[PDB]
């Protein structure tokens, strides 16, 4: 009696230790190259941020109005959004941005400013609802005549709850020294920040600027985390975008950057900006930046695991 | 896999088999526990790699707004040496998972061989190229009595000796 | 560990031994060059596994006053994919490891098997479970011969030969 | 003649490539999971701050006064150590204890700052010894008369040895304008540091922050390093915390936090907030940021490696 | 008939998973250590910067007049090489330098400003060509008479090409106030640059620093990059070095740090400070900041792989 | 490499070979097959291990002109750190595959040995250390068609049977 194994007519190339196309009966893939152009958001809460920044969600630009107290398991930036309507810039804007993409959303709670002596409605054509208005969280802090002074003042806010509050105050670099002496009058103006952990203060920087959205005048956005039962002071004289509201992040998520349709349908853990990485393969040769619960990045596009064995046809 | 000059194309039944030829016809049966035992391991193989890695990684960088060009290159260079680290890995795992994978059913297909050959002790011979040349007449019966491990050490030794 | 269908519970004098019956009663004694021979590469494995780097890492991050959070997470996200890297690492060592070292044993076992039979020539005759059956009746100083390869393969030769 | 295998019949389950509970004869483990609550400090220099801050050592606030020229081997950080007396906070203060810790300890020299025609002995209750005190390396720089003017001054200093040289100055942030104009005279004031790797300057922002340790100023805290043969130059006119003297590193160390307690009793070179793991083992589950020479941390909390061979019972 | 393996008298000692010091018949390297202590360029762009430092050809220095538009693909930095010849610094000067070696060489383009009512011709002992000159690629902007005032002048560029263009301007920070009011006239000078993605505005800091190349005077050297179709502008009133041209990145190269010589005579990829590693091995044991394709670097000097079989003689 | 107790240094004609000594002289010629087999399986590892990575990792640091000090030392950890992941797969890698290069030697002298022995049937016996006792002197010829593997496994059988 003979014994023996089997074989195929067409087998499957691998790679070994010992040799580079040795020919078997079975192999399978460990290279997952396939990829659903969707974001897989099947039984999360997403937030898609759509023309809204993510750091506009804390100041309120028009279009953030309605992402002002959001909540959210997944939260999608889009290119099209935009942090500002006035023309500006955040100091630190990608830290900030980090911490409010693991936030889980937002918690607005008013900081219970009032001021006495001065004017507080300020508004640009840029910023736009029904006629000239602002951003929503902020108080553009002018003097009350145009052209007058602006009085020494001091503000401060204790942080009565149990996680860290988010803090952000504005600098305005109005587009000459005669437009800053008529808003908030002449002298030198400072603006001062001060808790436990932090030092600083701050002064404007008039001047011209390219016209961006129309205006040529600038607005510095500064942040901080005050710690529980730690207090905020600000001692400004001028310059001034108060603060209305801070912020408290609600619990944990994940962001991402993704210029594909949202997708109920099918569940995913990885993500990237092309779509939605669903296997169960330990590598991947799709995107090195994917974020999420992925299989590991690899320069190879396939890496073939024998399943059978050694094919030795007739 | 070596000596065994080739494998039975029309084994479409399992991995191994006993393909006999004595008087009453012919044989082609596949063999159950060694096949079943590469698939066993093969199958731990491949649940072992398959896996998911409960490890989530958030964003570091941002592909809309880039970020401080010292920072962004620093990130750039970690993410570039990580990339290197796990192809080698990939490259060297799945090259040592092959060699051992056809190593292994080279070594079953040995002990299927070496059990048949003990199995039958004197009364039949080696021949050269994974048969067995048998010096009684056996019959079908006896064949499927060697294949599910019943032929008799004994009951047929003498007559096949004188031969 | 393979055809021998189970190993010997009450042999705790090593790991491989030789358990005879004859005539002059019952036999169980430990093989010491095959047994020393597994310690000794088990024992390599262990004391190349077991290593102290002399590299030493100081401290990066902060426990008391958190750092900025940009280098924050840029530093805790690299901790994070050293820690993978390690832990893959990790896991397919000891796997590698063990799989060779099993595989060792039974070689080991295989090789005393071979050796004992190549010790006598035509003498005895294999009967199938890991056993040697004697043609001829060998009394207890003559399994002695056997066990410390001195038994002689042609001065009990024709007399096993026509039985 | 039979030959055969040991066994057991208890073994120990392990995992290899093909299986995933192989029982073998015996297991050893190969991720230590014992840890040691105390830093083991057994033939070591050891410096246990306290309730000194770290970059206090180089200010010399009170609790620091027995910390102003340590030398260790082995440096433990304390959450209840503080850097400062007075109100203020070190810019880029994690580099310079990341330079602090691996330094050996550090060594003073007098810097020979004379000053003509200012005062030069400020003091607060906060920073008190006696009475009202001040940062022992350091100078409060005020001007003579309660309210006069500041002369323009200018100071230097050249590191007169082999190795870097540590130069730490302040900058008062008063609590008004008022009080600044009280200390320093009215006007601008400049504070400019320059070298052959440095440029820079500075200038006050005052105003009111929260009251901390009873005070409302701040002083920020700045500092660089001189090289051999080079020089450092001081162009100020007030608010001015001068360095009295200029801090060497001694040699080499290695800084640890911690909240346990310390042992001569143990040798260890592996350390963590929470103790110390002395170990052989290549791999370990206790603190993914641990220092020193350790075991690579590995998610799993054990991987056991077959020292035995198979287990097969009857 | 007998049949067995060859031998030799003198072995090879290799290490394996089982033992340390096993003796084979033949082995092999796989940690490279030889060193050709030469740049080999051989069939690259080479550009040997000497004593011109990398910034310096963005500026223009006396020093870097053979470099302004220079095209490689390997450029080399030397330790003799300066950016400026006015003392001065560069703000995130790495960043800039890390792009600049990937740049494949500069490409300058004259950004066009015209000034009226002010002087343009500054110049100084240390920057020297054929008596005193300044920096090529900048202009001294000082005002009409020895001591009068500036006027607040606004000037602005436009990138008009499809790359990013990199613009480059100057604070000076003279010796002393009184030398400020003669160059610029007295009063508070602010310098504000402005863009898409850009805020800032800056102002100078004088005082009496260490004499560098003569001078006690500093200059800062900012710089930004304009995305294409993207205008820049400038609000300045004194205390400015203006740029005259604006740089191009011209494609891709690789930037290298080296004290060895240049060789066209032998071809490599793998390029340290000490010289080139040419080899086929995946490991090196050299150096751990080698740049371009490189071997991995370990910390063993030598990992000895097994080409023949087990030594056992005679 | 086992029970083969030595090599044959003046074998320097290949890897395997024949030495046989029977009435007609003495006889020591290297066998080709097995030992280019060895011999494309070590230049396949070697092959494989040498390797160029396309990957080009720029500068991240500054030689000349020291870093930020923070920037810096998250760089040199990050750095040390694929230090010691690179030299931990260096190790590993040349342990594992020196490990299965002898064993692969090994091996391949046991494939020579089984198939020499199972070429010639019962013509001749085994003895104990890896030669074969023939009962039928073979002249210098018949060696010869031993080796190329023509000898013939029934044309000397009875012959060398009765002896
Ligand atoms: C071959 O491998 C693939 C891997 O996906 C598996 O799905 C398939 O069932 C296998 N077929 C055989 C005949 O082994
Ligand atoms: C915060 O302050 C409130 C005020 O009474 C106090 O009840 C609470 O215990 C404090 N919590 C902490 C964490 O200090
Ligand atoms: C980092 O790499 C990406 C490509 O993945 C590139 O787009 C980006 O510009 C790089 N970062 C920097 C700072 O150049
Ligand atoms: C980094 O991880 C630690 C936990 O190990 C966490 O406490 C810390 O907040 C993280 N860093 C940042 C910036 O969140
Ligand atoms: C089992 O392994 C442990 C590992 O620590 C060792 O201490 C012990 O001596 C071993 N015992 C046996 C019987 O192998
Ligand atoms: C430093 O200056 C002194 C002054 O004479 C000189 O002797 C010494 O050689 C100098 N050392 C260096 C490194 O420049
Ligand atoms: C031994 O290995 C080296 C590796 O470089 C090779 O050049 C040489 O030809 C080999 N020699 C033998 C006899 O195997
Ligand atoms: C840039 O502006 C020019 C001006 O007409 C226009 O033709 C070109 O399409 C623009 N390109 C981009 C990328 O905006
Ligand atoms: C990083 O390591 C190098 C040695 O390779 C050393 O010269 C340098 O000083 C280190 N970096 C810092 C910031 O100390």
């Amino acid at each position: 009696i003979c014994l023996g194994h089997h074989a195929v007519s067409n087998g499957t190339k691998v790679n070994t230790l010992t040799e580079r196309g040795v020919e078997v009966v079975n192999a399978t893939e460990t290279v997952e190259r396939t990829n659903i152009p969707r974001i897989c958001s099947k039984g999360k809460r997403t937030v898609d941020l759509g023309q809204c920044g993510l750091l506009g969600t804390i100041t309120g630009p028009p279009q953030c109005d309605q992402f002002l107290e959001f909540s959210a398991d997944l939260i999608i930036e889009r290119r099209e959004g935009s942090d500002v309507c006035y023309p500006g810039k955040f100091v630190n804007e990608e830290a900030l941005r980090q911490i409010l993409r693991e936030s889980g959303g937002i918690d607005k709670e008013a900081m219970g400013f009032t001021y006495s002596g001065i004017r507080t409605n300020g508004a640009t054509s840029s910023c736009r609802r029904s006629g000239s208005s602002f951003y929503a969280e902020m108080k553009w802090l002018l003097s009350n005549t145009d052209n007058a002074a602006f009085p020494q003042m001091t503000k401060s806010y204790k942080n009565t709850r149990k996680s860290p509050a988010l803090i952000v105050w504005g600098i305005h670099h109005s587009v000459s020294t005669a437009e800053q002496t008529k808003l908030y009058g002449s002298g030198n103006k400072l603006v001062t920040v001060g808790s436990s952990n932090y030092q600083q203060s701050f002064v404007p920087s008039p001047g011209a600027r390219t016209q961006v959205n129309g205006q040529s005048g600038r607005i510095d956005f500064h942040w901080l985390m005050l710690n529980p039962n730690d207090t905020v002071t600000f001692s400004f004289n001028g310059a001034f975008i108060a603060p209305d509201r801070a912020s408290f992040l609600r619990g944990k998520s994940m962001g991402i950057q993704s210029g594909v349709q949202v997708d109920a349908n099918c569940e995913g853990d990885c993500y990237h900006s092309g779509g939605t990485i669903i296997s169960n393969l330990p590598f991947q040769n799709i995107d090195s930046r994917a974020v999420g619960k992925c299989p590991r990045y690899v320069k190879q596009r396939s890496l073939l695991l024998a399943t059978g064995m050694k094919n030795v046809p007739e | 896999a070596g000596f065994i000059e080739n494998g039975w194309e029309g084994l479409i039944d399992g991995w191994y088999g006993f393909r006999h030829q004595n008087a009453q016809g012919e044989g082609t049966a596949a063999d159950y526990k060694s096949t079943q035992s590469a698939i066993d391991q093969i199958t731990g193989k491949l649940n072992r790699l398959i896996e998911k890695t409960n490890q989530q990684f958030e964003l570091i960088d941002n592909e809309f707004n880039e970020v401080e060009k010292q920072i962004g290159n620093v990130i750039n260079w970690t993410r570039d040496s990580i990339t290197e680290v796990w192809s080698y890995n990939a490259e060297l795992l799945v090259a040592m998972e092959n060699q051992h994978t056809i190593d292994l059913a080279d070594s079953e297909m040995d002990k299927l061989y070496e059990r048949v050959k003990r199995q039958l002790r004197e009364n039949a011979e080696e021949d050269g190229t994974g048969c067995f040349e048998i010096f009684h007449k056996c019959d079908d019966d006896c064949m499927a009595s060697i294949r599910n491990n019943t032929y008799d050490h004994s009951k047929y030794r003498e007559e096949a000796m004188q031969n």
